[PDB]
RNA sequence: UAAUUGCGAUAACGAACGAGACCUUAACCUACUAAAUAGUGGUGCUAGCAUUUGCUGGUUAUCCACUUCUUAGAGGGACUAUCGGUUUCAAGCCGAUGGAAGUUUGAGGCAAUAACAGGUCUGUGAUGCCCUUAGACGUUCUGGGCCGCACGCGCGCUACACUGACGGAGCCAGCGAGUCUAACCUUGGCCGAGAGGUCUUGGUAAUCUUGUGAAACUCCGUCGUGCUGGGGAUAGAGCAUUGUAAUUAUUGCUCUUCAACGAGGAAUUCCUAGUAAGCGCAAGUCAUCAGCUUGCGUUGAUUACGUCCCUGCCCUUUGUACACACC
């Protein structure tokens, strides 16, 4: 997952994007359900430039 | 003005389908303390007597009150729709009474014991002591003396 | 409904002679 | 509700649309009506015509 | 004063002293002065009104609820107790008539004899609440003259809203009954009674 | 046909997230990204947005 | 109780009395007097035709009457 | 009752654990010059006028 | 309350130092002049640059300040 | 010089218009009249035993006057208040259909109201002549 | 007929009240009935104020008629008087003189109540979790 | 400072996320553009009432006019402005003037990092493992049950009445919703005391229902403080409506029945201004049913302009043998 979404970050990046966000959450390895957050570049999640400007 | 006297021709707490009135109250909500008269069952029959409603009920005459009787006892023939009548369509009779007096309880208890005869389950709610109309009982009416 | 309303055992004043059980204020766990 | 299911403290969301509604009212025959409503279109609105009177 | 007249009637008993003098429902402003300057600035009749309403901005601030034409501060203090919440159509009659008897009894003017029954009615010195952990003991202040006007008109209103619940009278009737047992203070009054009970116990613990 | 405004922009919009999701469903392993609805009156322009076009 | 007729001792402690007062209600007249307020009502209608008590405002609720001048 | 007058000078403190309570000394509007400190129960502001029972007092701080 | 944050002050306190002789103890006349000389992507927040980049004048007519 | 209904107080106009119509004696009001109780929504029947059917039916004319064209249950509606639901909440009930309906059967007996265009009751002029004429007399009543 | 005119208005709560103000013997009407008929009518005074203030004189040469819409019986009664203080500005405003006018503005804050300023209250949303805006739903706990 | 919000102090300097900005709504515009689905002046065809004329109603296409109220696109407007007082004469707060607007203008939307074995497998053809899978735990059909009542508790509704009830009379909102291979919102007419029935109809909607003629409230009158005509539980009897179907009373109407409740012990909740509370209406569910909820407006205050005492959260100091972190 980590060699997953590292890659998909630095496409976004590469894509000329002002910041890129990977949340995976789940049953990743084994037993215990643990989350593992990828992001990198800037990006803004309080107001409405979150409507006009994020695509998630 | 309203504000006349006469004398002796006053008469407080009489005696009315083997009940006792109220001396002085308006006739309509004076004669209510039989059971079996309403607020509006003693409204309608008043009207019919030609008694005056603002007047009092130790004022009138004596024979005013043995007109309001008949009103009373025969409802159906003073122009009085049957639906002003409690005793509509009355079981196995058909005729339309209104049940007076001390005569209400008798012909309750009267549906009563004939629906527990029948056993249907509405009746037997009220030989357990029950709710009949009902709904839930779960909450409610508990402590119920 | 014929012992139903024979049942002198089932009633309001046969329940409201005894008296209720302690189980009515239990909880937690 | 926000909450599936029931838990929780009882918190809701409104949820809006909004439609906006604007007519004109033009004097001009199948030379221009046919040819001007046709062209001129936009995704994300509604046109409509009318015959005369009824 | 030149009576004119114009195309609709304006009626007589109305055209009149508008103009001259300001009334109340009818009274003057004039000739009435407050008890003791304390209370004054804290109790406004030097800006006269004519029916007790107004578009109330009064709670905004601190001391704008000292503005206020104290019978419409009175008026207010009349819808509550469940039934009455919200409802100043009700209490400005309940004042005019109440004025209207004021001003059989004791003649004067009805509004400096809700001012003779405030001024007397609010507590001079209280006693507050300071600690030891569930001791209780009682250290005497003086209570500030915004609060006395306050704290008059409740005792003065719930006073009369009290004694006028089982008993026939009207409203209007304990309100001046009241209002005129605390033109001077007839000990009968319930915000008599309740003002000693504070001012008393006050100098007691000190 | 012929219903309410108020109704005709809701009924729209249930049937373009019909399709949008429908879309995502078949389309998935092609690349697809979203739709857009064109109504004129004559027709119905459905457009789709995809990353591998070729094999859409 | 509070008499809800007229005695002719009332009307007679009514007529020789009422000036007095000179604040006169609804409720007045139940205290100073015996009477029944229904009955105080249909006085003071009574009472109105002369100016015995001479009337100050009126409503379906309260009404005041003051001395006779 | 002998009673008497006081006029505002300035505000200090609020006192009491609930903080129900604010702090003034007052010109006794008739000497000028005296001024002592009390405690007052209702809102307070410069300029209005207190009616003190005990011309002396002053105690401070309460809890 | 009615204090004013850092985008605001950070930006009055750069207008002043390059903008000074062409700025004026008049806010509505800054209001106007803030259209011009600077770019601000919303009404509401240009009016408060305005506002403190003249309290930062009347301060500096009133003598050095310190920023 | 002149008047209408409209520079007239409300209530009082109604007394002077009803009691002159109970005067008159011609309406053909109905053969029940002392057994409703005019709202479904209403306790008890109303209080007065004389003629409030008059005193309705007046002002029934009367708010026909203002407005164009009002039918029965504009009119059961505008006749209306709380109903008590006993143990629970007051909704709003209209009155009884039988009577503001049977009301206006017995006003264009008098002339005074006409079946009127896009449905509805309407006044006529003589209605119109009634109305403003009560109206003076109870204007000029100042004496 | 033959009028030259000025129309304002004036608002309480969600009450709109629209004044026509023309020339005329000085007729004072509202929905078509005299000032004297609005029947809150203890209030009747309040709607009165407009014109006792600046003297009964003044509105002889002018005319009004008054309709209301929206709002509650006390809430049209406080806009009236906002259409009738409003709507003596103007009269005054064109057809006389300033000077004549600013001994209005002037005569009518003295005394102002609504009169010739708005009212800036309007009602607020509710939340939920209460019945009220503010107010919320009580809370058991345990 | 509402804010790690700023000012200052400064081995720190300069920026980013979150706050703020931003966005939605409610407030202002006699300035921009308009309008028969908005109104307003005017012109004609017509009544009443008094006649110098006036004043009040009626008539969409009878013709022409204006955009103030109404609608929404464009913007403008506030920045805490001006002034005063305090404080590093700093950020700031405090005071009055003006101002539609001066507690971030009121009310919201969105909302960092990180946490919880919080809830949700009974919203999902989201799901892993186990279970059952044909006399099934699939599915369907008939009936019952989920509502069953000695009782314990939570959210509430109705009340104890005269600042009321009742009976009449006065006629005042706003957010709304409304019928295709169809039966929705129902003005108007008639029949029925009522609930209703029926014949009509206007509207896919700023047109028509709807000015939703709502409720409290206002006024006149009736009752007279008496568990009273407050109160409406319970129960009987009859009439309608939904619906295959209403018995274990669906809902409504009418008559009679007329209970406890005379202001609620120790405890405890909500709230600072068009807010508390009172009061209804619309919509959600809905064939039928609201004592519920989401919003709406109506009537309109008492008291604070505070503190850290009670109850909590927040930082900093501090101590630890804890770190699966005081389960
Ligand atoms: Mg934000
Ligand atoms: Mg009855
Ligand atoms: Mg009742
Ligand atoms: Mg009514
Ligand atoms: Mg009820
Ligand atoms: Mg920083
Ligand atoms: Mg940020
Ligand atoms: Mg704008
Ligand atoms: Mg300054
Ligand atoms: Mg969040
Ligand atoms: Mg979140
Ligand atoms: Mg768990
Ligand atoms: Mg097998
Ligand atoms: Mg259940
Ligand atoms: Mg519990
Ligand atoms: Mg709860
Ligand atoms: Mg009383
Ligand atoms: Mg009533
Ligand atoms: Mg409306
Ligand atoms: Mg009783
Ligand atoms: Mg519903
Ligand atoms: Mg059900
Ligand atoms: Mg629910
Ligand atoms: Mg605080
Ligand atoms: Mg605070
Ligand atoms: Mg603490
Ligand atoms: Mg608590
Ligand atoms: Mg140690």
């Amino acid at each position: 997952i980590r060699r997953a979404a590292y890659g998909v970050v630095r496409y976004v990046m590469e894509s000329g994007a002002k910041g890129c966000e990977v949340v995976v959450s789940g049953k990743l390895r084994a037993a215990r359900a643990k989350a593992m957050k990828f992001a990198d570049g800037f990006l803004i999640h309080s107001g409405q430039p979150v409507n006009d400007f994020i695509d998630t | 003005s309203l504000v006349v006297q006469e004398q002796g021709s006053f008469q407080h707490i009489l005696r009315l389908l083997n009940t006792n009135v109220d001396g002085n109250i308006k006739i309509v909500y004076a004669l209510t303390t039989i059971k079996g008269v309403g607020r509006r069952y003693s409204n309608l029959v008043c009207k019919k007597a030609d008694v005056d409603l603002h007047k009092r009920a130790g004022e009138l005459t004596q024979e005013e009150l043995e007109r309001i009787v008949q009103i009373m006892q025969n409802p159906t023939h003073y122009k009085i729709p049957a639906w002003f009548l409690n005793r509509q369509n009355d079981i196995t009779d058909g005729k339309d009474y209104h049940t007076l007096a001390n005569n209400v309880e008798s012909k309750l208890r009267d549906d009563l014991e004939r629906l527990k005869k029948i056993r249907a389950h509405r009746g037997i709610r009220h030989f357990w002591g029950l709710r009949v109309r009902g709904q839930h009982t779960k909450t409610t009416g508990r402590r119920r003396a | 409904n014929e012992g139903a309303i024979r049942d002198k055992t089932a009633g309001r004043r046969n329940n409201r002679s005894k008296d209720v059980t302690d189980s009515a204020t239990t909880k937690k766990s | 509700r926000k909450t599936p299911n029931g838990e929780g403290s009882k918190t809701w969301e409104t949820y809006e649309m909004r439609i906006h509604k604007r007519y004109i009212d033009l004097e001009a025959p199948v030379q221009i009506v046919k040819r001007i409503t046709q062209i001129t279109i936009e995704p994300g609105v509604d046109v409509e015509v009318v015959v005369a009177s009824n | 004063f030149t009576p004119v007249v114009l195309a609709t009637p304006i009626p007589e008993e109305v055209q009149q002293a508008q103009t001259e003098i300001k009334l109340f429902n009818k009274w003057s402003f004039e000739e009435v002065e407050v008890k003791d300057a304390s209370l004054v600035d804290y109790v406004q009749v030097r800006q006269p009104i004519f029916v007790a309403h107004t578009a109330g901005r009064y709670a905004n601030k601190r001391f704008r609820k000292a503005q206020c034409p104290i019978i419409e501060r009175l008026t207010n203090s009349l819808m509550m107790n469940g039934r009455n919440n919200g409802k100043k159509l009700k209490a400005v009659r309940i004042i005019k008539h109440t004025l209207d008897i004021i001003n059989v009894l004791t003649d004067q003017n009805p509004i400096q004899v809700v001012v003779d029954a405030i001024t007397n009615t609010g507590p001079r010195e209280d006693t507050t609440r300071v600690g030891g952990g569930g001791a209780a003991r009682r250290q005497a202040v003086d209570v500030s003259p915004l609060r006395r006007v306050n704290q008059a008109i409740a005792l003065l209103t719930i006073g009369a809203r009290e004694a006028a619940f089982r008993n026939i009278k009207t409203i209007a009737e304990t309100l001046a009954e009241e209002l005129i047992n605390a033109a001077k203070g007839s000990s009968t009054s319930y915000a008599i009674k309740k003002k000693d009970e504070l001012e008393r116990v006050a100098k007691s613990n000190r | 046909a012929l219903i309410s405004k108020k109704r005709k922009l809701v009924a729209d919009g249930v049937f373009y997230a019909e399709l949008n999701e429908f879309f995502t469903r078949e389309l998935a392993e092609e690349g697809y990204s979203g739709v857009e609805v064109r109504v004129t009156p004559t027709k119905t322009e459905v457009i789709i947005r995809a990353t591998r076009t070729q094999d859409v | 109780q509070h008499a809800v007729i007229l005695d002719q001792e009332k009307y007679d402690r009514i007529l020789k009395e009422v000036p007095t007062y000179r604040y006169v209600s609804v409720s007045v007249l139940v205290d100073r007097l015996k009477i029944g307020g229904s009955l105080a009502r249909i006085a003071l209608r009574h009472l109105e035709k002369e100016g015995i008590i001479k009337p100050i405002s009126k409503h379906s609720k309260q009404a005041i009457y003051t001395r006779a001048t | 009752t002998p009673v008497t007058l006081a006029k505002v000078i300035k505000v200090l403190g609020r006192t009491g654990s609930r903080g129900g309570v604010t702090q003034v000394r007052v010109e006794f509007l008739e000497d000028t010059s005296r001024t002592i400190v009390r405690n007052v129960k209702g809102p307070v502001r410069e300029n209005d006028i207190l009616v003190l029972m005990e011309s002396e007092r002053e105690a401070r701080r309460l809890r | 309350g009615r204090v004013r944050t850092k985008t605001v002050k950070r930006a009055s306190k750069a207008l002043i130092e390059r903008y000074y002789p062409k700025l004026t103890l008049d806010f509505q006349t800054n209001k106007r002049l803030c259209d011009e000389i600077a770019t601000i992507q919303s009404k509401r927040l240009r009016n408060k640059i305005a506002g403190y980049t003249t309290h930062l004048m009347k301060r500096i007519q009133k003598g050095p300040v310190r920023g | 010089p002149g008047v209408s209904v409209r520079d007239v107080a409300a209530q009082d106009f109604i007394n002077a218009y009803a009691s002159f119509l109970q005067r008159q004696g011609k309406l053909e009001v109905p053969g029940y009249v002392d057994i409703v109780k005019t709202s479904s929504g209403n306790e008890m029947p109303p209080q007065d035993a004389e003629g409030w059917f008059y005193k309705r039916a007046a002002s029934v004319a009367r708010h026909i006057y203002m407005r164009k064209q009002v039918g029965v249950g504009k009119l059961n509606k505008l006749y209306g208040g709380a109903k008590s639901r006993g143990v629970r909440p007051y909704k709003h009930i209209d009155a009884s259909g039988s009577i503001n309906r049977k009301v206006l059967q017995a006003l264009e007996k008098i002339g005074i109201v006409e079946i009127s265009p896009k449905g509805g009751r309407r006044i006529s002029e003589n209605g119109q002549r009634d109305l403003d004429r009560i109206a003076a007399q109870t204007l000029e009543e100042d004496e | 007929s033959a009028v030259p005119s000025v129309q304002t208005f004036g608002k309480k709560k969600s009450a709109t009240a629209v004044a026509h103000v023309k020339a005329g013997k000085g007729l004072i009407k509202v929905n078509g009935s005299p000032i004297t008929l609005v029947e809150p009518e203890i209030l009747r005074f309040k709607v009165y104020e407009p014109l006792l203030l600046v003297g009964l004189d003044k509105f002889s040469n002018i005319d009004i008629r008054v309709r209301v819409t929206g709002g509650g019986h006390v809430s049209q009664v406080y806009a009236i008087r906002q259409a009738i203080a409003k709507g003596l500005v103007a009269y005054h405003q064109k057809y006389v003189d300033e000077q004549s006018k600013n001994e209005l503005k002037k005569a009518f804050t003295s005394y102002d109540r609504t009169l010739l300023i708005a009212d800036s209250r309007r009602p607020e949303p509710k939340k939920f979790g209460g019945k009220g805006a503010r107010s919320r739903f009580q809370k058991s706990y345990r």
